[PDB]
């Protein structure tokens, strides 16, 4: 991903 | 597009069931980069991938950082409001 990623 | 609310019902042993992307840090919002099958998300069918959220139970999230987002949303539990946007 461009950016950070986080699954939740 | 429309700002939406949208009801979300979570059960105590699931997460969420969306991954999130962008946070203030980055200069962009806290996006859905995915919505995972068959999990909360998905179940309430409001959700999509390449929405915004804009608030969750009444909490802003337009300036919040990446993980104080994840703390944020990662807190609501049951019954749970999400105020979204699909640009």
């Amino acid at each position: 991903s461009r950016f950070p990623t986080s699954i939740i | 597009g429309p700002i939406r609310k949208v009801l979300l019902l979570k059960e105590d042993h699931e997460g969420l069931g969306i991954s999130i992307t962008g946070g203030k840090e980055h200069g962009v919002p806290i996006l859905i980069s995915e919505i995972h099958p068959g999990q909360p998300a998905d179940r309430c069918g409001g959700l999509h991938v390449g929405d915004a959220i804009l608030a969750v139970n009444g909490v802003n999230l337009r300036d919040t950082k990446h993980k104080e987002a994840v703390t944020i949303l990662s807190q609501q539990r049951g019954e749970i409001e999400f105020e979204v946007v699909y640009v």
